[PDB]
RNA sequence: CGCUCAAACAUUAAGUGGUGUUGUGCCACUUC
RNA sequence: ACCCCCGCCGUUAGUUGCCAGCGGUUCGGCCGGGCACUCUAACGGGACUGCCCGCGAAAGCGGGAGGAAGGAGGGGACGACGUCUGGUCAGCAUGGCCCUUACGGCCUGGGCGACACACGUGCUACAAUGCCCACUACAAAGCGAUGCCACCCGGCAACGGGGAGCUAAUCGCAAAAAGGUGGGCCCAGUUCGGAUUGGGGUCUGCAACCCGACCCCAUGAAGCCGGAAUCGCUAGUAAUCGCGGAUCAGC
């Protein structure tokens, strides 16, 4: 009946509830593209759900936690990839390619002493 | 002023104003750590000398 | 409209008109339309002819400002001078009167740069 | 129905004083909760490394403080003697409420 | 504008909340 | 700024509350540069301190509020 | 880079065009990060677009780069101290780099107030060729035809 | 915009000169 | 390389979280309840050019599958024999040297903040990818018992009074900001830019003139993107947006 994943990125993790049912998709409450009011990075979310043709046919309540709000989408595509392989290993042939099921470890590195931001060093001189 | 200055900051016989930190060791006035009650100089020696509970070189 | 006795703020946002009022700001823009009921949006090519009375006996008759105000302000400092203090003295010298910098900087009451060296 | 604190700056030291608790009360009377690992606080201090004007290359430490907790729903007569005689820490921090 | 003394986006700068920044 | 109790040195007044009895001189060594002008202090010239010496200045009744090292300088050039 | 060929970076496709070119240019009118803005300023563009000309917007975008798009640069290379502007090829990856900001710059410098309306009515002129982001590539293009003397250093 | 000058400044580890550019009237040689 | 953090998974734990599972609901993870997950923090697993092929004498290299992660996965800790007769004897140590009603000790105050000027480093911008204002939303790692201060009242506000809880994954700094939505401004030295200055005012502290931090009215400057030159960064980097801590009565 049900399916789950768990996908991270960033500190910001989110579960990931499918039931069978309509295409509502509720976060934390929240109806879907209010949540994301004004976001163009949004619709990327449900992208391995026309990579399945299910997007007409799952509902899913997600539980998104962390993180700030554009990194929270890339939490959700590796939630709901992991849901949709588990009661579907089948789907894994044709889904890891196209790249669905990798942490993506691109986090901000720590920032270094003898700089303002890790990567920066003070303005140069020698007058 | 270097002996008789850590001497005064052991009395206190006016205002609470001019009471500040001393290192307890050396005897600077800069850089005490309020933890410790030592300088940032010598906390780095007693540091490499593990004679402080807990303290440990930290790397992240 | 002469709302400051010789300042004529028009053509533009009534309340911001009176920004350019020498004494007026945006603090005391938003209190004369309010103490008299004035529409802070339209502009002032257009209003009651009992309104540009309305702002003018009003605020000209609320406080201090125009040019009676900028007379009080050089006395106030004529009075750091007379007596020579020392919130005086940097009047008297045209240096800065907080302490701040002058070995760098300072240019805003130390004119333009002058080198020479 | 009894809680306990365990602090330490060796989570070694602590895991094992930890652990050695549950050893004694479960096996003597009380259902008991195993160690609960809590968050850890840790206080690092950061310095110039070097003694004069060299504002780099410094070196900086830190106080990692491990926090554990235990409880325990009933305190038997056969479990609270079982905990004075059988505990015997050392660099450990430890409390005791109810 | 971030110096200002004056506004929302100058208080957030300066620690302080006063008139211009919520408060009880 | 202060504003409760409008700061200064007893000391100041100790010496010109005595000048207020049976109204003598104008004249004393000062060395609170720190403390506020009396309202009641009007008339006397008091010599104030700066790190070089005392500057005999004479106070009037427009200065008040200020303090006494307003009037006098701390920096040999003025 | 001198060690390796360094391979180029692929970016995500369009999330309104499916595109990697679309998304390779927003970036480009992007400050400072705020993807948002760009991607707005872009869309908001291509309504006009649909109001201006019964044309597609993607459409009027192909076009609009392609005609903006360097085919022979200048380029400078030394030869024993003289230094030369050697005209040659524009790497296939530069004609991209450059053409899609050939317009951000043109865009820039309209006198229209709103940022959409910039890169939209100069991406229309751009696909007709009368651009003024063009007309930064017909410029380029004429420094290499008279640089054609110097050409037997093509390397 | 071009042309001459005495400085502030910039190029060099430094010096020197040059020069760059503002200001003004209209890479070379050397480091006891 | 042996160490630590971050990537995937499992063991151990359930005062952190969860109508996922059901029941009650002031429908708020608030009560029961449960260890699943999230997380928290310890223990391990994993990746060895191991597998496939191609190139090769080997080492090794190039390509593909599996995989959370390939060829050192990203990041840190770690800097040789010596060089700079580099730096510091003012952190301390310490040979030599000089002083000793004094080159030592006290205090108040001044000064280290002085300005005709020059360099380094900086922050804010000179705006429509913006300025303003209202509502609304999302972090990490941290720090806090005469410190963090929930909420109520006054006040334009800085703040003060009243007063709860909290030695803290339980209370608090806590609004994160840019974002999102709606609104105004309409290219102007501006509702850009907030330098400077007058007046009033709050708090720390014996005391803010020299010299503090901050609030309100007002005043609102140079400034329309910067010469020669010169500066940083190979990716979650630059840039851009915030937040906290050490130091501290305050700054
Ligand atoms: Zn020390």
């Amino acid at each position: 009946e049900q399916y789950y994943g768990t996908g991270r990125r960033k500190e910001a993790v989110a579960r990931v509830f499918l039931r069978p049912g309509n295409g509502k998709v509720t976060v934390n409450g929240q109806d879907f593209n209010e949540y994301f009011q004004g976001l163009v990075r949004a619709v990327a979310a449900l992208e391995p759900l026309r990579a399945v043709d299910a997007l007409g046919r799952f509902d899913a309540y997600i539980t998104v936690r962390g993180g700030g709000k554009s990194g929270q989408i890339d939490a959700i595509k590796l939630g709901i990839a992991r849901a949709l392989v588990q009661y579907n290993p089948d789907y894994r042939a044709k889904l890891k390619p196209l790249g669905f099921l990798t942490r993506d470890a691109r986090v901000v590195e720590r920032k270094k002493y003898g700089k303002h931001k890790a990567r920066r060093a003070p303005q140069y001189s020698k007058r | 002023a270097r002996k008789a200055l850590i001497e005064k900051a052991k009395r206190t016989p006016k205002f609470k104003v001019r009471a500040y930190t001393r290192c307890v060791r050396c005897g600077r006035a800069r850089s005490v750590y309020r933890f410790f009650g030592l300088c940032r100089i010598c906390l780095r020696e007693l540091a490499h000398k593990g004679q402080l509970p807990g303290v440990r070189k930290a790397s992240w | 409209a002469r709302i400051a006795g010789v300042e004529i703020p028009r053509n533009k946002r009534v309340d911001v008109a009176l920004t350019y009022i020498y004494g007026i700001g945006k603090a005391r823009a938003k209190e004369a339309l309010e103490k008299t009921g004035i529409n802070p949006a339209t502009r002032v090519k257009d209003l009651t002819e009992a309104e540009v009375v309305r702002l003018r006996e009003y605020v000209e008759n609320t406080w201090k400002l125009e040019g009676e105000l900028r007379a009080e302000v050089a006395a106030n400092i004529k009075r750091l001078m007379d007596i020579g203090c020392y919130r005086g003295l940097r009047h008297r010298r045209g240096l800065p009167v907080r302490g701040q910098r002058t070995r760098t900087n300072a240019r805003t009451r130390k004119g333009p740069r002058k080198t020479v060296a | 129905k009894i809680r306990i604190k365990l602090r330490g700056f060796d989570h070694k030291t602590l895991d094992a004083s930890a652990q050695k608790i549950v050893e004694a009360a479960r096996r003597s009377g009380a259902q008991v909760s195993g160690p609960i690992p809590l968050p850890t606080r840790v206080r690092r201090f950061t310095v110039i490394r070097g003694p004069f004007k060299h504002k780099d290359s410094r070196e900086h430490f830190e106080l990692r403080t491990h926090n554990r907790l235990v409880d325990i729903i009933n305190p038997n007569r056969k479990t609270i003697e079982q905990l004075m005689t059988l505990d015997l820490p050392t660099g450990v921090e430890i409390e005791i409420k109810t | 504008g971030k110096g200002d003394r004056r506004t929302r986006r100058g208080k957030i700068w300066r620690g302080t909340y006063g008139k211009y920044r919520p408060r009880k | 700024s202060l504003k409760k109790g409008v700061f200064v040195d007893d000391h100041l007044l100790e010496k010109v509350l005595e000048l207020n009895a049976k109204g003598e001189k104008r004249l004393i060594k000062t060395w609170s540069r720190r403390s506020t002008i009396v309202p009641e202090m009007v008339g006397h010239t008091i010599a104030v301190y700066n790190g070089k010496q005392h500057v005999p200045v004479y106070i009037t009744e427009n200065m008040v509020g200020h303090k006494l090292g307003e009037f006098a300088p701390t920096r040999t050039y003025r | 880079a001198r060690r390796r060929r360094a391979e180029v970076r692929q970016l995500q496709p369009d999330l309104v065009y499916g595109d990697v070119l679309v998304t390779a240019f927003i970036n480009k009118i992007m400050r400072d990060g705020k993807k948002n803005l760009a991607a707005r300023i872009f869309y908001d563009a291509c309504k006009i677009i649909q109001e201006k000309t019964g044309q597609e917007p993607l459409k009027v975008f192909k076009q609009a780069v392609e005609n903006v798009k360097p085919r022979m640069e200048v380029r400078s290379r030394r030869v024993g101290g003289a230094n030369y502007q050697v005209p040659m090829e524009v790497s296939p990856r530069r004609q991209q780099s450059l053409a899609l900001r050939w317009l951000v710059q043109a865009a820039n410098q309209r006198p229209e107030r709103r940022a959409a309306v910039r890169i939209a009515h100069e991406l229309m002129d751009a696909a007709e060729g009368k651009g003024g982001a063009v007309k930064k590539k017909e410029d380029v293009e004429r420094m290499a035809e008279a640089n054609r003397a110097y050409a037997h250093y093509r390397w």
